[PDB]
């Protein structure tokens, strides 16, 4: 009785303490002790072990000593030798694979666990019967005590995560991995480095999110065990997005010393269906059968109804059927697709009539897709040569003079905006040209006329970009996106084009073609959804993406009717629009002139010409077939209104006969010209803020009506307005509220 | 700083 046969721990439920380290040729074992270490309620080491490493003239001290050195050398956290225990000495627990065993099993204290041995491990492995048979060790159970996690000492600390080389510019302690240890697609790059500017779908390494927080409480006090699982299944998704990530496939990647891994591996399933639900993981264009749906059958229990089948509807629709959820999309159109629609007509290309670039690749979902599509996109290259009628070559320094000075009108509009309120708000068009007079009378500067024009062009520029003439647009909020953090990286052709995407999102699920929603009743029980021929279809729950445009012109019947709130909201932004013309050619006539630019610029005669034809798309980055593709904005979507397709083409021609006047230009054997404007379920491209907006409309459409009716699509995406990427990652958005 | 935040751990 000199010793004890008790845990120095207050509160520990150990009995029996016995000791795990059996260092010291003097150690305790499961007799008598001068006290007792506690690292958890189930793990202990006596006095003795202690001192054989903690004291300078014990055996030990060598090894703690340097462990010391490197703890402190990349790492961060205080260095004791309960922490050296956990991270050194505890023995690894490993649970056995054979379906009708799963016990977990201690491991001898000299086998170093790897993922190949978890992986395939049964009961009595060793490298040199009945084993399954044996009890299991009475401590594993206790694991699941709600208490059990307060009264372990020190947090786990993964060892060779996936995570790590990612993580480099970390201290491994602040990011959940051990500091004591030793190619991905360009556009994956799921974790932020150490201060560095925002940037879209851009996680923290070292912080919890707010959708984290809420959903894990019990972390808020400290996260490294959260945040280390968490980066592992985000780089073990990235590391292979081809293929579901299971619990299964995570396991062996967690290795960690002690019955600490035994938490550690019934967390990960939590954590990676709530990964799962947000969108984060095992999603893109991935599909799963009736045998391996990606949420528990809890999720299960509930029908959908998702009326529009574009990139948002076709998010939603592939993310809930994942899931396991009862999906059935409405399309009013005879094709799926929305503002995507491709023309695979063209020999040898792949031309869009509607989207077709993406404006950032890093962390986009649509690379992410592409990726897992094993598909390739066309970086632009920087030249535009902004070319007159007829013939001349703008010299670039007029382009940069006026592209500077256009931006500066910008820059004062960004300063009058700081003071105004949306009572206040004049239109961007005004204002613009307002402030340029004033400079012109100012500093009595004079522009020639191709500088006019060439500004002219500028201003077209950003009048595509809105989908607007600029006398529309909201200089307040004309840019209210930017606020957010955005898609940095390329900015590519998806030369295959979306369609590509489109058509594997929607490959088996239940949609109906040719069935335009009329009436939403969502003041009974369930939603009741009647066609425009009268056509019934219920579910629990009701999921709207249908176009800007369409809610404007109250195309659909609301009981009860969406509030004046939502109304004023959608009233809020425009309708914007822009078409498209592509023509196929006998050869490449450009090439002598254009020299391989991907696109060229056309300076507008006068601004009665805004935007006609302003921009044209080599639409072969293989430099091979004589597509070229160009669009129609601003002012000219007007008038081309009245136009037949024919007419337009003359047009075309006309100004390429003018573009390259020094030369013959051969006749189009093939074109086609966009119409989306008069496209009756369609009738705009993309979504801006009208005068006297605000980019919160963007929110207040997107909020969900009691749980019932929930709403998708560009114009609900006030991070992402405008984009197939911003409409897709807002069913990603509904999808998950549905979910839960 | 929702100039950084990620977008689809920011719904609540
Ligand atoms: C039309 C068009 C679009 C673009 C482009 C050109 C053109 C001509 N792009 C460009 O050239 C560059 C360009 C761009 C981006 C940002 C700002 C400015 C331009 C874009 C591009 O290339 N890349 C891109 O991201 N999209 C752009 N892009 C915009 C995107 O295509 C759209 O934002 C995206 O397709 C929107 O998807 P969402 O899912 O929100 O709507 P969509 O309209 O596709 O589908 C809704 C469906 O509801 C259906 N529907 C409507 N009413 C009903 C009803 N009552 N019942 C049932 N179904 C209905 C309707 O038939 C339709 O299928
Ligand atoms: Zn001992
Ligand atoms: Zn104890
Ligand atoms: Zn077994």
């Amino acid at each position: 009785p000199l010793g004890s046969r008790k845990c120095e721990k207050a509160g520990c439920t150990a009995t029996c303490p016995v000791c795990f380290a059996s260092a010291s040729e003097r150690c305790a074992k499961n007799g008598y002790t001068s006290r007792w270490y506690h690292l958890s309620c189930g793990e202990h080491f006596c006095n003795e072990c202690f001192d054989h490493y903690y004291r300078s003239h014990k055996d030990g001290y060598d090894k703690y000593t340097t462990w010391k050195k490197i703890w402190t050398s990349n790492g961060k956290t205080e260095p004791s030798p309960k922490a050296f225990m956990a991270d050194q000495q505890l023995p690894y627990w490993v649970q056995c694979t054979k379906p009708e065993c799963r016990k977990w099993r201690q491991l001898t204290k000299e086998i170093q666990l790897t993922p190949q041995i978890a992986k395939t491990y049964r009961c009595g492995m060793k490298p040199n019967s009945d084993h399954c048979s044996l009890p299991e060790d009475l401590r594993v159970l206790e694991v699941s005590n709600h208490w059990w996690y307060s009264m372990l000492i020190l947090p786990p600390l993964l060892k060779d995560s996936v995570a790590a080389p990612l993580l480099s510019a970390y201290y491994p302690d602040c990011v959940g991995m051990s500091p004591s240890c030793t190619g991905m697609n360009r556009y994956f790059q799921p974790f932020y480095q150490p201060n560095e500017c925002g940037k879209a779908l851009c996680v923290r390494p070292d912080v919890m999110e707010l959708d984290e927080l809420y959903e894990f409480p019990e972390y808020s006090r400290d996260p490294t065990m959260y945040l280390a699982l968490r980066n592992l299944i985000l780089a073990l998704w990235y590391t292979n997005c081809k293929e579901a990530l299971t619990p299964q496939k995570c396991i062996p990647h967690i290795i960690v010393r002690g019955l600490v891994r035994i938490r550690c591996v019934q967390e990960v399933e939590r954590i990676l269906y709530f990964m799962t639900r947000k969108g984060l993981i095992n999603t893109g264009v991935l599909s799963v059968g009736a045998d391996q749906y990606l949420l528990p059958k809890d999720y299960h229990n509930k029908s959908v109804i998702i009326i529009g089948a574009g990139p948002a509807g076709l998010a939603a629709a592939r993310q809930l059927h994942n899931f396991g959820i009862k999906v059935t999309v409405l399309e009013a159109k005879d094709r799926i697709g929305g503002r995507v629609w491709d023309d695979k007509s063209f020999k040898g290309v792949t031309v869009g009539r509607g989207a077709q670039i993406v404006n950032g690749c890093i962390n986009n979902p649509v690379a992410l897709m592409c990726e897992q599509l094993g598909i390739s996109m066309h970086k632009f290259g920087e030249r535009c040569d902004l070319i007159q009628e007829g013939g001349r070559i703008t010299d670039p320094t007029i382009d940069k003079r006026m592209d500077f000075h256009f931006n500066a009108l910008l820059d004062v509009v960004s300063e009058w905006r700081k003071d105004k309120t949306q009572l206040q708000d004049v239109p961007l068009g005004e204002k613009i040209e307002e402030i340029y007079k004033a400079f012109i009378k100012e500093s009595g500067i004079q522009f020639s006329e191709l500088e006019g024009q060439v500004l002219q062009f500028h201003l077209s520029n950003l009048e595509y970009a809105c989908g607007s003439n600029l006398h529309q647009v909201s200089a307040r909020s004309w840019d209210h996106n930017e606020f957010f953090a955005q898609f940095a990286g390329d900015h590519t052709l998806l030369t295959p084009g979306y369609s590509v995407i489109i058509e594997k999102l929607a490959e088996g699920l239940d949609i109906q073609l040719k069935s335009p929603v009329q009436c939403i009743d969502y003041s009974g029980d369930e939603v009741q959804v009647t066609t425009t021929d009268g056509t019934g279809y219920s579910a629990q729950k009701v999921l709207v993406t249908v176009p800007l445009a369409l809610l404007q012109k109250g195309a659909i019947q609301f009981n009860p009717p969406l509030s004046e709130k939502k109304m004023k909201a959608i009233n809020s932004l425009g309708a914007g629009i822009i078409e498209k013309i592509a023509l196929q050619f006998p050869y490449r006539f450009w090439d002598s002139k254009v020299q391989g630019a991907d696109f060229f610029g056309h300076v507008p005669p006068s601004a009665s010409k805004r935007g006609l034809f302003a921009v044209f798309y080599d639409m072969d980055p293989q430099k091979k077939h004589s597509v070229l593709m160009s669009v129609i904005a601003g002012e000219a979507v007007a008038s081309v209104r009245t136009l037949d397709d024919k007419q337009v083409l003359q047009q075309c021609m006309a100004t390429l006969r003018e573009l390259f006047k020094e030369q013959e230009v051969p006749d189009p054997t093939k074109y086609f010209v966009t119409r989306w404007s008069t496209d009756p379920w369609i009738q705009m491209a993309y979504s801006f803020v009208k005068t006297g907006g605000s980019g919160e409309a963007y929110d207040i459409i997107a909020e969900d009506i009691q749980g019932t009716v929930f709403f998708a699509g560009e114009a609900t995406n006030r991070h992402f307005p405008q984009t197939v990427t911003g409409a897709y990652l807002s069913g990603v958005r509904e999808a998950s509220k549905i979910a839960a | 700083d929702p100039h950084f935040h990620h977008f689809l751990l920011s719904q609540t």
